[PDB]
């Protein structure tokens, strides 16, 4: 009980960096998909007003 | 741009394999703490189990 | 007959419109899922404290 | 005294079992959702749309 | 031009079908993000990294 | 022999720690397969009607 | 429009191919736990002392 755990504090910082590294990559992929949808359908709108 | 987002996604996934390598350094530290917790459990129940 | 062929073509129009948003959701909610799961797999692990 | 310290050491490793039994319920919930309840119902709904 | 349009609808449907595996993926990868955000909220509370 | 049986019982609960760790790692190896293929294996029945 | 719909599905798939590879990296950490559980059996045979 006089071990208010340092290995828990070092376990937190590792599992937090493992989670942050995964989520910072997944945010960048999900913004790439979402930006690709915006740019593609803005390009479709310009194509389609140019067809009307 | 959508073909370049298929490529940027493969390299963002190659970066998430490095974010997970740096999380895996912390996970392998917890796995060494589990391999050490085994030796602490082995040592403490041996203090409880006792001579003639 | 031209209205019935327009009802057929209208499902795939409204679908391929909607499915541009479903890709723009897919990328995020997949890369969010895999990153919270690969944070769980790190929180799986160890503390000790010391003598 | 070593019997009680090693008793309470096996009680600490039971609490370590309860913690990994909780992790084992997270990865179990994460197994079922897409496979079980995703495409079974979301397929069935679209399968009747594309049948129409 | 109902046929010329319908051959173009089938190339859109080929995207929709493939992307509707990907709806079923997406709509439950989000239930799974709510399980794994309930995992990262759970897993400091237990355990901590596991003691 | 009670402190030794309770040392070996803490070794049994370290092997239950490893068992719930191994069960959560089996559920991990099954959920990655069931995310990657569990949409498509339930789609391909319905979506191959729709492709025909 | 059909060419963009074909690229959007590939970017989503190209991310999911490593979302499962990082779940196989989580399963590889569970094989370090399985490899550590053999040292828990060697540790339990040591832990008991079989008294003296």
């Amino acid at each position: 009980v006089s071990k208010p755990d340092l290995t828990a504090a070092l376990r937190d910082v590792r599992q937090q960096y493992e989670s942050v590294a995964a989520k910072n990559l997944q945010e960048a992929e999900e913004w790439y998909k979402s930006k690709f949808a915006d740019l593609s359908e803005a390009a479709n709108r310009n194509n389609d007003a140019l067809r009307q | 741009r959508l073909q370049d987002e298929i490529q940027n996604m493969k390299e963002e996934m190659a970066r998430h394999l490095r974010e997970y390598q740096d999380l895996l350094n912390v996970k392998m530290a917890l796995d060494i703490e589990i391999a050490t917790y085994r030796k602490l459990l082995e040592g403490e129940e041996s203090r409880i189990s006792l001579p003639l | 007959d031209v209205d019935n062929a327009s009802l057929a073509r209208l499902d795939l129009e409204r679908k391929v419109e909607s499915l541009q948003e479903e890709i723009a959701f897919l990328k995020k909610l997949h890369e969010e899922e895999i990153q919270e799961l690969q944070a769980q797999i790190q929180e799986q692990h160890v503390q000790i404290d010391v003598d | 005294v070593e019997l009680q310290e090693l008793n309470d050491r096996f009680a600490n490793y039971i609490d370590k079992v309860r913690f990994l039994e909780q992790q084992n319920k997270i990865l179990l919930a994460e197994l079922e959702q897409l496979k079980g309840q995703g495409k079974s119902r979301l397929g069935d709904l679209y399968e009747e749309e594309m049948r129409e």
